[PDB]
């Protein structure tokens, strides 16, 4: 077998954060929102099974599932943290997923509201046909 | 253009 | 969209020459044979649609074309010289053909003979899915 294929998917990764205009009950000082997607309004649900947020301990429920998109947790709370994100394939082989530490980082109170843009690339080299096919529908 | 002959030819090397 | 592909496909083109046990009557001291093949066996008629060779306008009907493999020219001849080589390929779109300048050479009596094998790399960013489906089954 004489040919060979490279598949790369471009995934955003990202945040917005908010300073409330009043604090919660238990504290909470700011409103969050952190999402995986892809660019430009493409569909990724066509060889993503899951997208897996893990919130700080700190929060009830820690791991969010997300099946279907948008890709999303929505939270409030009262300091960013590490926040790995686990986005599995809809394959059968390896990989079956891949991990990003994710920055979740609020702004204070003066400073403007957070809004950033994580780009990233994957590449998947020799994909089975299915998988292929798959990447390839995003 | 010319396809070519089906003449079998001796292998070599 | 947030797809997309390169794949590679591997052609190895290639000579024998040997100083004949005699001349032919025209003259001719040597036998070859030139060929484009795919690496071990592989099958690369799946997206190449013909290959012509350009010999040298000393031969009769110099433009040989093999529509199907084995993609080779054998002759007898008394000089080395380049040797265009047009793979065309099962395609609708650009490119539609390669072509390499191979050196079709000779060594002299006294020398073994020639058996030269040149492996070339051929890169199709995003093909149509036809065009893909084709490659991928080289
Ligand atoms: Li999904
Ligand atoms: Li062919």
């Amino acid at each position: 077998m004489a040919s060979s294929c490279a598949v790369q998917v471009k995934l955003e990764l990202g945040h917005r954060a908010q300073v409330r205009k009043k604090p919660t009950v238990e504290g909470f000082t700011h409103d969050w929102m952190v999402f995986v997607r892809g660019p430009e309004h493409s569909n990724i649900q066509h060889f993503v099974e899951k997208v897996v947020f893990h919130l700080h301990e700190s929060f009830p429920r820690p791991k969010r599932v997300c099946k279907d998109p948008p890709y999303k947790v929505e939270e409030s709370g009262y300091a960013g943290f590490i926040l790995p994100i686990e986005v599995y394939f809809k394959n059968k082989e390896e990989p079956r997923k891949v991990r990003f530490d994710y920055d979740l980082f609020l702004h204070l109170e003066g400073h403007p509201p957070v809004n950033h843009l994580r780009c990233e690339k994957l590449t998947f080299n020799n994909p089975t046909e299915d998988f292929r096919r798959k990447l390839l529908k995003a | 253009l010319t396809k070519p002959t089906l003449k079998r030819k001796k292998p070599f090397l």
